[PDB]
RNA sequence: UUGAGCCUUGAUGUGUAGGAUAGGUGGGAGGCUUUGAAGUGUGGACGCCAGUCUGCAUGGAGCCGACCUUGAAAUACCACC
RNA sequence: AGGCGGCCCCCUGGACGAAGACUGACGCUCAGGUGCGAAAGCGUGGGGAGCAAACAGGAUUAGAUACCCUGGUAGUCCACGCCGUAAACGAUGUCGACUUGGAGGUUGUGCCCUUGAGGCGUGGCUUCCGGAGCUAACGCGUUAAGUCGACCGCCUGGGGA
């Protein structure tokens, strides 16, 4: 029950959703915040008026593991998707690295057009 | 075209990103950015470079 | 549209003082009579003093501290989506808003006498106990997830 | 390696006022702790923020009673729950 | 033609330049033939991430059998074998000569110690803007719907069909 206080942190955000985590090296997620969490319905979930208010529900999560020094990673177009990182900084947490990981579409499947209107 | 298999100079061309540095940037004709392009895809099936990034 | 004529910057009084003084003696006026509420100005404070606040000096000072609205409502639409939207108020007239919720009530409840009717309405008001604001409050609470937007 | 039951063992335990966290309870001056007490808190649980346990910073045989004084009742040493 | 972008190794049609040469009208077109296929479809055996007819729901609504949302088989892929149709479209049959351009792309190549980065030329393919001419009009415009010739394929109002 030591506190840990470095690790790593996980961020996502969609066009329906932002969801971050706060995470292991070893690929574990210790704590989670989801931007549906404050009832918000549709596309509002990818606002800074979503994820801005997910960061410190996240800290909450991992409040017997204790942190201090993170190291971040960030995927998806999401507006949030840099929000309820200040948010976190905010909170007395260090941020010790951050990288964006969104992924660069690769075959992709079959896309959109055909696009709804 | 030229001296494509060496990474030391072409890793001078492509971004930390995963992508590529533009002809813009770089102050070359069109045809350099298809050499270079050629260049990345020479140096992927030749085992110099990799197809892909993210961590 | 866009004119409009500027709005109006009121007035003090030279017997009532300030400005919100002066408008509380003016707002409200029915039949033109404008001798009525010279005798109800400040003049439900010496009760409200032993009732919902302290001193004849302070107790309206926290009726339109309790009385205090931050956010109004409203529709908006963009082409074929509408939405109940919340915007913050200016704070200049603020405590005028405030002030008017409390002598139209003494108006539209007919209880007894005038010299009960604002007396009676004011010791709710100091405590943040107006009429249905439970329900009022769920509208703006209902509002809050709109400034998300879509 | 562990789900489940069961044995085993420790921390407990206070208010109020005063040194004093007396759990209950039956005996009671030479007997006991070395895998253990101190520090008093960094930090974890609980909290009367004192203290104890997990485990340190850490050491490492002691200690305790008289005088003083609380209370039905005592504070080494030793059962029982 | 329809269509076709990877790197790497074979097999291969056609077109095109420089400086020459050997044949001697051997050309141009073409009914019916003789051969091609995009999507979808039919056959025999596999295949199944994503997309999705049909279908079952959510709804929504007066109703919803549909839009929009949740799932989802056929079909899409491959061994091949069939099918032969398209807004197969710059809606312009094939073939040849003559003749204002500009801007630009793409590929050979003649020449000046290329002492050559440069400059002076010159064939092939081709995009946009447009002039004489043509056209009802828009457009075609030296890659002409122009100027003129050879041959072939077609055609004489919708509603019915």
């Amino acid at each position: 029950r030591k506190q840990v206080s470095d690790g790593v942190a996980h961020i996502h955000a969609s066009f329906n959703n932002t969801i971050v985590t706060i995470t292991d090296r070893q690929g574990n997620a210790l704590g989670w915040a989801t931007a549906g969490g404050s009832g918000f319905r549709g596309s509002r979930k990818s606002t800074p008026f979503a994820a801005q208010v997910a960061a410190e529900r996240c800290a909450d999560a991992v409040k017997e593991y204790g942190i201090k020094n993170l190291e971040v990673m960030v995927k998806g177009p999401g507006p949030g998707r840099e929000s309820t990182i200040r948010a976190l900084n905010a909170a007395g947490f260090r941020i010790t690295n951050i990288t964006d990981v969104t992924p660069i579409p690769h075959n992709g499947c079959r896309p959109p057009k055909k696009r709804r209107v | 075209e030229i001296d494509y298999k060496d990474i030391a100079t072409l890793k001078n061309y492509i971004t930390e990103s995963g992508k590529i540095v533009p002809s813009r940037i770089t102050g070359t004709r069109a045809k350099y950015q298809r050499q270079l392009a050629r260049a990345i895809k020479r140096a992927r099936y030749l085992s110099l470079l990799p197809y892909t990034d993210r961590h | 549209r866009r004119r409009v004529i500027g709005q109006r910057k009121i007035l003090p009084d030279p017997k009532f003082g300030s400005e919100l003084l002066a408008k509380f003696v003016n707002i409200l006026m029915v039949d033109g009579k404008k001798s009525t509420a010279e005798s109800i100005v400040y003049s439900a404070l010496e009760t409200l003093a032993q009732r919902s606040g302290k001193s004849e000096l302070e107790a309206f000072e926290v009726a339109l501290e309790n009385v205090r609205p931050t956010v109004e409502v409203k529709s908006r639409r963009v082409g074929g989506s509408t939405y109940q939207v919340p915007v913050e108020v200016r704070p200049v007239r603020r405590n005028a808003l405030a002030m008017r919720w409390i002598v139209e009530a003494a108006r539209k409840r007919g209880d007894k006498s005038m010299a009960l009717r604002l007396a009676n309405e004011l010791s709710d008001a100091a405590e943040n106990k107006g009429t249905a604001v439970k329900k009022r409050e769920d509208v703006h609470r209902m509002a809050e997830a709109n400034k998300a937007f879509a």
